[PDB]
């Protein structure tokens, strides 16, 4: 199926406590291959997954430099961005940004990201034809102007077409025994009374990959959605992930409730019932 | 592989 | 600024059961700032030896974090999760519910 590389990085200034903390890290699809920290001894981009020891010095040479100066540009644009918005350097503030690009069992590219984001919202982001920009406000429009002029997105847009989806065909291969996996969910159902009329019916999928997974709670066949608690995925630790869903039932009436799960490691969608 | 950020700035 | 209360999930790896080794796990996600405190307790003491993920975040920008220990389970046993966050007036402490 399509496969996907991202990198995610945090800048977050320590007023009256030394430089802004950087730490970015790299993943394909679900799975994290890279780490960066400026507050790490190391001072370099650490592997973090097995398939990708396997890269010689030059690799990580190479990619330490890049993400280092990428910590220094984002040090200063958290100066630039005071400016900006008229901020105090008293006050703690936060950089995010995405980088990566989408392919196809092909290994034909689809989609490529840039995305920043300052203390929690939209900044600039590269829209999705590679050739122009979303500025989010005011001052991301100064941004927008400044990398319409020094032609960033021509740039980006060769790097994404071309860099990523080469980077991420090589990455696959070397990772190809634990990339290529599909991990289908077990499933089970746990059932507990709330009290002497009402009991909670919770469905649960575990040891599952990737994470992309739909859990739907029906009532006599029909979406039982507003009533429903559904907690967010979580990683087991192991590699693979963990999901529930909750409905909480009037006691004997059991039988009236189904928890339906969607992904991509099941043959047919599964149906439990208590 | 890391992008190339240097002409990132704001 | 807008800040995002963490989300806040105590759990074993796998089933827990007595006597089996196994993972304690908390996952936080949804959160903003980044900056939190994660402690994992047993019976209230803080666990010294807790390693955590490497901060990362969602597309919604929100970030996640999960913080693990080796561990095994027993009856007498009580584990808790305690997460300290800007969001919290005070530090918010989740027990693990071993068969929720």
């Amino acid at each position: 199926g399509s496969h996907s590389m991202r990198y995610f990085s945090t800048s977050v200034s320590r007023p009256g406590r030394g430089e802004p903390r950087f730490i970015a890290v790299g993943y394909v699809d679900d799975t994290q291959f890279v780490r960066f920290d400026s507050d790490a001894a190391s001072q370099r981009m650490e592997p973090r997954a097995p398939w990708i020891e396997q890269e010689g010095p030059e690799y990580w040479d190479e990619e330490t430099g890049k993400v280092k100066a990428h910590s220094q540009t984002d040090r200063e644009n958290l100066r630039i961005a005071l400016r900006y918005y008229n901020q105090s350097e008293a006050g703690s503030h936060t950089l995010q940004m995405m980088f990566g690009c989408d392919v196809g069992s092909d290994g034909r590219f689809l989609r490529g990201y840039h995305q920043y984001a300052y203390d929690g919202k939209d900044y600039i982001a590269l829209k999705e034809d590679l050739r122009s920009w979303t500025a989010a406000d005011m001052a991301a429009q100064i941004t927008k102007r400044k990398w319409e002029a020094a032609h960033v997105a021509e740039q980006q847009r060769a790097y994404l077409e071309g860099t990523c989806v080469d980077g991420l065909r090589r990455y696959l291969e070397n990772g190809k025994e634990t990339l290529q996996r599909t991990d289908p969910p077990k499933t089970h159902m746990t059932h507990h009374p709330i009290s002497d009329h009402e009991a909670t019916l919770r469905c649960w999928a575990l040891g599952f990959y990737p994470a992309e997974i739909t859990l739907t709670w029906q009532r006599d066949g029909e979406d039982q959605t507003q009533d429903t608690e559904l907690v967010e995925t979580r990683p087991a630790g192991d590699g693979t992930f963990q999901k529930w869903a909750a409905v909480v039932v009037p006691s004997g009436e059991e039988q009236r409730y189904t928890c339906h799960v969607q992904h991509e490691g099941l043959p047919k969608p599964l149906t439990l019932r208590w | 592989r890391y992008p190339l950020t240097f002409g990132w700035c704001f | 600024m807008i800040q995002r209360t963490p989300k806040i999930q105590v759990y074993s790896r796998h089933p827990a059961e007595n006597g089996k080794s196994n993972f304690l796990n908390c996952y936080v996600s949804g959160f903003h700032p980044s900056d939190i405190e994660v402690d994992l307790l047993k019976n209230g003491e803080r666990i010294e030896k807790v390693e955590h993920s490497d901060l990362s975040f969602s597309k919604d920008w929100s970030f996640y974090l999960l913080y693990y220990t080796e561990f095994t389970p027993t009856e007498k046993d009580e584990y808790a999760c305690r997460v300290n966050h800007v969001t919290l007036s005070q530090p918010k402490i989740v027990k693990w519910d071993r068969d929720m």
